[PDB]
RNA sequence: GUUAUCCGGAAUGAUUGGGCGUAAAGCGUCUGUAGGUGGCUUUUUAAGUCCGCCGUCAAAUCCCAGGGCUCAACCCUGGACAGGCGGUGGAAACUACCAAGCUGGAGUACGGUAGGGGCAGAGGGAAUUUCCGGUGGAGCGGUGAAAUGCGUAGAGAUCGGAAAGAACACCAACGGCGAAAGCACUCUGCUGGGCCGACACUGACACUGAGAGACGAAAGCUAGGGGAGCGAAUGGGAUUAGAUACCCCAGUAGUCCUAGCCGUAAACGAUGGAUACUAGGCGCUGUGCGUAUCGACCCGUGCAGUGUUGUAGCUAACGCGUUAAGUAUCCC
């Protein structure tokens, strides 16, 4: 899913060499996603170095039963800052763009977002990759403190 | 000797190094190098003053009846 | 030193940082309190006391590095919320539970320091120490 | 649909929820009054805090559950979370209070030691300028190139004499002290701090600071001195289209001293203060310990400050990085 093209420049001596840079994720839409960044001549060609850029970038995002997250979250990338909270099943994703599509394409199905800090869309990204990837899932908490499952439930 | 950390034997130090310092504030004026010492050393028996009328009202003024110190600016 | 508290949680959290199982912190009531809670959560490995010139040193292990020091998926956080220029009181039912439960609130109360799900089985509000995630 | 009004988005006045090295932003620097926060241990009290019960916070509205107008809007019944205030019964961890304790915080005494710290009083030499002589006898001085200027009324040069003021070469160093400003020829006197080693002692006396106070480069001003050099202003010579500038020749205020006033600077680390805590490497200054010898090193180390690279972490980037711009608390 493409999501910016920019035409970035270069300046030479003849005149401005113009170039097209863009941001794209990739995702399954089943709990699998990345960001990637390319840059060429050409729109099409850009896609596909970002295309494999992400590919080769990738990680998974931990899920609950209902397609959400495990729990509330901040992030933090450049000026980019990232709150992701937990939403009851039937919400729908709720964000703006860069963070949006992110989790759209992890296949997140319920999910509260809002960036603060700035606005661009590559850190913004990036910053929410930052974010899912540091959510702990139950289990795993359950085993670091070494507590029954049913204990920490209640 | 006595005690020479107690409140009172303190209170008694920095009021004569200050009437000591007073002569050398007076014969030179535009030392103020010294001066600001002599602040400084004003404000730690000030200090100890107060502390001392906080904890013991007796002893407090005992002392500065005793050792001329001018009575407290908390009136 | 104007909090004590603040002092012991810092520490922690910059020995953590730093990736460092062991540290000194000076102990108290508030402070063995605390830290053995902190034992029966499973957030620290070992605790144990020291003496000498008449101070209290508590040494604690931290739990090991996670499958190498460089790849770390996860920290060990610590907040101060009620702080002597503000101090925060719930009820009962405002009483705070971190990340759905994943983590811990320590509560001062009158029945003694705890974590939120005592104070939710005896039904008592009180004062808020800090958050452990 | 357009215009107007209000909240939103706006984290764009920020408790939740921001910042202040360079983006707007740290008072120039201290001393300190109110004010705010404040180490550990035991007891007390119960003001906050917490739990239970009661009174009330009118009805209508909002929320939940039914009922009625064909539905809905609207109407009707019943009920309640919040949250506020008041009474009463309990709990005693934290803040607060009351009583006694404790040193690691802050001080006092003792003994050391470095220092351009400050004020005051003595003394010293180069160099320069002018004046008085002797020699000597045409140019000196100056610029990119010149000219004004000084010179046969004997300049410059050189030797000998006097007199005066101001500044202190080498040492000097990516060194010392100071709160900052600043402080250096030498000496002596009066005095401020700083640090280190010992338990010798008090036993929280702490940290910050609205107002307020003191100090505060240079220029400037008032009054009296002083006046060599330098030199705003001013004048002449050039340069230039012009030159009220740069360059040169002269040169008044001022620069100095005494007694005041002014209170500003890129008063800069462009970085408020205190505390606690987080790799190192290479350095220096002051001290202490052990070793080396029995006195100078030397080594290893403990502190206190001071400088340069750099891990974690931070940062928009540059970079900062135990002297934070890191992780936390308090005050301005
Ligand atoms: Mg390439
Ligand atoms: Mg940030
Ligand atoms: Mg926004
Ligand atoms: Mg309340
Ligand atoms: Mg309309
Ligand atoms: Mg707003
Ligand atoms: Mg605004
Ligand atoms: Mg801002
Ligand atoms: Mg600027
Ligand atoms: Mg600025
Ligand atoms: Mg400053
Ligand atoms: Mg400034
Ligand atoms: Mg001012
Ligand atoms: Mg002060
Ligand atoms: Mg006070
Ligand atoms: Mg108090
Ligand atoms: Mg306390
Ligand atoms: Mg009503
Ligand atoms: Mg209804
Ligand atoms: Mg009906
Ligand atoms: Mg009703
Ligand atoms: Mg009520
Ligand atoms: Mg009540
Ligand atoms: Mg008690
Ligand atoms: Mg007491
Ligand atoms: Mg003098
Ligand atoms: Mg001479
Ligand atoms: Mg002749
Ligand atoms: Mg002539
Ligand atoms: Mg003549
Ligand atoms: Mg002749
Ligand atoms: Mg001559
Ligand atoms: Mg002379
Ligand atoms: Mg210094
Ligand atoms: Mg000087
Ligand atoms: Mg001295
Ligand atoms: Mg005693
Ligand atoms: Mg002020
Ligand atoms: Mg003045
Ligand atoms: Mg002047
Ligand atoms: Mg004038
Ligand atoms: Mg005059
Ligand atoms: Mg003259
Ligand atoms: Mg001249
Ligand atoms: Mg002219
Ligand atoms: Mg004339
Ligand atoms: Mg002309
Ligand atoms: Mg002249
Ligand atoms: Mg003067
Ligand atoms: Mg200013
Ligand atoms: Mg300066
Ligand atoms: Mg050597
Ligand atoms: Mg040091
Ligand atoms: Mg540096
Ligand atoms: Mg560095
Ligand atoms: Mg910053």
């Amino acid at each position: 899913n493409v999501v910016q093209v920019r035409r970035v420049t270069k300046v030479v001596k003849g005149g401005k060499h113009m170039r097209f840079r863009a941001i794209v994720v990739v995702g399954d839409k089943k709990g699998q996603v990345g960001v990637g960044v390319g840059k060429a001549k050409e729109v099409v060609s850009a896609v596909q170095k970002a295309a494999v850029d992400a590919r080769r970038n990738i990680i998974t995002v931990p899920m609950t039963k209902y397609l959400t997250f495990p729990h509330r979250n901040e992030a933090d990338y450049g000026a980019a800052r990232v709150m992701l909270r937990p939403a009851a099943p039937g919400t729908g994703v709720i964000a703006g763009g860069a963070v949006r599509t992110v989790l759209e394409m992890a296949g997140v199905e319920n999910a509260l977002g809002k960036q603060l800090g700035s606005n661009n869309a590559l850190n913004n990204a990036r910053a929410t990759i930052v974010a899912v990837q540091t959510m702990r899932q139950f289990s795993d908490v359950a085993r670091d403190r070494g507590i029954p499952m049913e204990e920490l439930w209640k | 000797e006595e005690n020479k950390g107690s409140v009172e034997f303190q209170v008694f130090c920095f009021t004569n190094k200050i009437r000591r310092l007073t002569l050398h504030l007076e014969l030179h004026k535009k030392d103020y190098s010294s001066q600001r010492g002599l602040r400084k050393t004003l404000g730690k028996r000030q200090r100890l003053l107060a502390y001392l009328l906080k904890i013991n009202g007796v002893r407090y003024k005992e002392l500065i009846s005793k050792l001329n110190i001018r009575e407290l600016k908390t009136r | 030193g104007k909090d004590t508290i603040a002092d012991i949680i810092t520490c922690i959290r910059n020995a953590d940082m730093n990736r460092k199982g062991t540290v000194r912190i000076v102990s108290t009531n508030i402070t063995e309190n605390i830290v053995k809670i902190l034992l029966r959560e499973g957030f620290i490995e070992n605790a144990r006391k020291h003496q000498e010139r008449n101070k209290y040193f508590l040494v604690l292990t931290l739990r090991h590095r996670r499958n190498k020091k460089g790849p770390y998926l996860n920290t060990f956080h610590l907040k101060r919320v009620s702080r002597p220029g503000l101090r925060i009181y719930s009820n009962y039912q405002r009483i705070p539970r971190i990340l759905g439960g994943m983590g811990i609130a320590i509560l001062s109360t009158s029945r003694g320091i705890m974590t939120d799900r005592e104070a939710r089985l005896e039904g008592i509000g009180g004062e808020i120490l800090c958050y452990i995630w």
